[PDB]
């Protein structure tokens, strides 16, 4: 795996 | 920004009962079927601990006494049964938008049965005396409730100046509190008197709790 | 056995720079993002942004745009936070955290930053032994007249800890004072050695004080 | 010898409630004002954990939800509020005379709300197939209550032989149970059929829980 | 940081001898007695006696008088239990414990003793990957056809453990079989490596099995 | 510390 958490992993 | 408001700011719950903590978001955190809202537990001196994600999903390894609910703007953390280890500040957090935001936290306090303090007095050490100072230390340990009052006496007369008090956070295992009281004098002032008393009232005792030594 | 370990407490004068490291282990470091979180003195939590550990690209929160820089040394499995031109408002504890699909899962232990023009002063460490006329016994250590926070206190190098109360420091006259107690069976002291281990990173001091009758 | 009898042999307590465990000694354990009786907690795979000594004294570091009472021949361990971590066997022990003796233990089981199993089926691996055997594995994880029934189906017909089942001890964090069901065949027998089903009934589902694969 | 660490699981044929060690650290070893406790297969706890670590003098419980011997190597901070002429009734787990005024405070982790004339057989370890047509994913390892117990199973060398269920072994045809599952987010497998680490001390085998789609 | 536990430490 996970680079961006939450909104950033979209 | 998406401002997260928590309530209450703090609460006290008896062991074995339910704690309910609310988190209200100023913007919906719903995206594609999921609520982007997480709960953390923080104890002082420690980083936050990941408890619950996506409103209601328990992080792996976390006790099932913790549970979350809600969607949109309105969320709750439930803790039942409340335990000694559960004394902490609890924070909600959204990840639906930049910037990620946290609530300002709810402090959970644990209510338990009375516990009498253990009271210990300590004279200045030789080492500090050779340096020109004199601290007298009193520990008042593992009591409940937090309500306590400490008096210093020098040769039977109450001393207020040069006293500094400190308190621990509620204990993670027995839910008691502890206190330290330090009376600092110059060596010269210290040697002009002989009896030193740390005197405490706590509700668990009908009389004050007296600990003294003689400089003799 | 996955952990994020940060560098130690830092003291700086106003206008100076601090660089803080966060080392990840037990997983592939370049496969997970690192987020940075500030905790203020009043205990508020503020998300500062994140760095993609595969591309090296940072994203800063609007509140942390200007004097803050996220970088990497991937051969060290380490992310850095740099704060330039420090002011009193930058005081607090800084946490790295690993990205999770929804949350922030693994956290570093925190790195406190103190901003002050004051000089470092080492602590004086004094044994607290029971008076001569005093089944459980309580002992302590007095850790007096230091700057800045923090100090760390242990008893018997970690062998005694459940019976320990280490009290928050108090500020009086620009100097800190802290005490720590330990309660053991009378069967353990004085027949066995009981020592408090005190460390003050700012003054580079490490002191062991045996409690003697 | 001083024979310690415990009762009940086991009990189930709902989360947040009180567990009361009794220890009765055939000889008094009183000596010079103190009762020489201790309580331990044991979880499977682990050594006993020192909880309480001298009838009523909590070992340092142990949660205050544990408490002991009694003197002479009659003792009780009390746990309130019962928690997920408290699933264990509890043993009393006397040290008043040679030989030291332990009771035979009381197993504490935790009652909680229903939890639906997560059911996973796994075909034989290539490695085992190259060895001449074929095991099909089914996991049924984190359910409550413990009551479950598992059926294996081969091409729609129920297979009873060559099935071995195993169960975990109640989980220390969510108080659920887990089960593993392994169907072992020869490779030859395995390749003579195409569809393999692990079918479970648990009270949390109105229909059976079906997991299958095709050897195709 | 005080601990008692014992030697590993032991297999012997009837009539043979076993010697088990218990090493104390974090305190002065010769200042505390060591007690020996047997746990039977049916889980009963039996006190076997104790050794004075200062004088070296052992006292045996009446039930353990004859074939049992307590000894010391104080330069190793170690106590030993020796059992001579082993029979099936000696099967169980043996614990060293430190003397406390009333109780037994620190415990070693246990040493199991199996008595058998059977040959040691190593386990075969097989990956359990989801079928081709199958947000959380479950994986496993099958550990098949070994003797004796125990085996130890971990996942990712300790990095994964909360999502793990390692099931009690089953005896069929004089051979043991065990399985272990691990449940992780789909964001961790297959993009990240997931491996089960299996050890069988009796056959001296250590096997790592990567779970692959 | 304690050599003999309980009765043995008498």
């Amino acid at each position: 795996g996970v680079q961006g958490s939450g909104a950033f992993g979209r | 920004d998406n401002v997260l408001t928590q309530s209450p700011p703090s609460l006290a719950v008896s062991l074995g009962q339910r704690a309910t903590i609310s988190c209200k978001a100023s913007q919906s955190v719903d995206y594609n079927g999921d609520s982007y809202l997480n709960w953390y537990q923080q104890k002082p001196g420690q980083p936050p601990k990941f408890l619950i994600y996506a409103a209601s999903n328990l992080e792996s390894g976390i006790p099932a006494r913790f549970s979350g609910s809600g969607s949109g703007t309105d969320f709750n953390l439930n803790i039942h049964p409340v335990e000694e280890e559960d004394a902490a500040t609890y924070y909600c957090q959204q990840s639906n938008e930049d910037p990620f935001t946290f609530g300002s936290g709810t402090k959970l306090e644990i209510k338990r049965a009375d516990a009498a303090p253990t009271v210990s007095i300590f004279p200045p050490s030789s080492e500090q005396l050779t340096s020109g100072g004199a601290s007298v230390v009193c520990f008042l340990n593992n009591f409940y409730p937090k309500d306590i009052n400490v008096k210093w006496k020098i040769d039977g007369s109450e001393r207020q100046n040069g006293v500094l008090n400190s308190w621990t956070d509620q204990d993670s295992k027995d839910s008691t509190y502890s206190m330290s009281s330090t009376l600092t004098l110059t060596k010269d002032e210290y040697e002009r008197h002989n009896s030193y008393t740390c005197e405490a009232t706590h509700k668990t005792s009908t009389s004050p709790i007296v600990k003294s030594f003689n400089r003799n | 056995q996955i952990q994020l370990v940060q560098s130690g407490p830092e003291l700086r004068k106003p206008g100076e720079t601090v660089k803080i490291s966060c080392k990840g282990s037990g997983y592939t470091f370049t496969h997970y993002g690192i987020n940075w979180v500030k905790q203020t003195p009043s205990k508020d939590l503020k998300w500062m942004g994140w760095i993609n550990t595969h591309t090296g690209e940072p994203i800063y929160a609007d509140d942390f745009k200007g004097r803050f820089a996220f970088s990497l040394e991937t051969s060290a499995n380490t992310a850095y936070l740099q704060i330039n031109n420090l002011n009193n408002g930058d005081m607090g504890t800084y946490f790295c955290t690993r990205s999770h699909r929804f949350g922030l899962d693994y956290w570093g232990q925190g790195t406190s930053v103190t901003v002050s023009s004051a000089k470092t002063t080492p602590p004086s460490v004094y044994p607290l032994a029971p008076g001569s006329a005093a089944s459980m016994v309580t002992l302590g250590c007095l850790v007096k007249g230091y700057f800045p926070e923090p100090v760390t206190v242990t008893w018997n190098s970690g062998s005694l800890s459940s019976g320990v109360h280490t009290f928050p420091a108090v500020l009086q006259s620009d100097l800190y004072t802290l005490s720590s107690s330990v309660t053991v069976p009378s069967s353990t002291w004085p027949s066995e050695t009981v020592t408090c281990n005190v460390a003050h990173p700012a003054s580079s001091t490490k002191v062991d004080k045996k409690i003697l009758d």
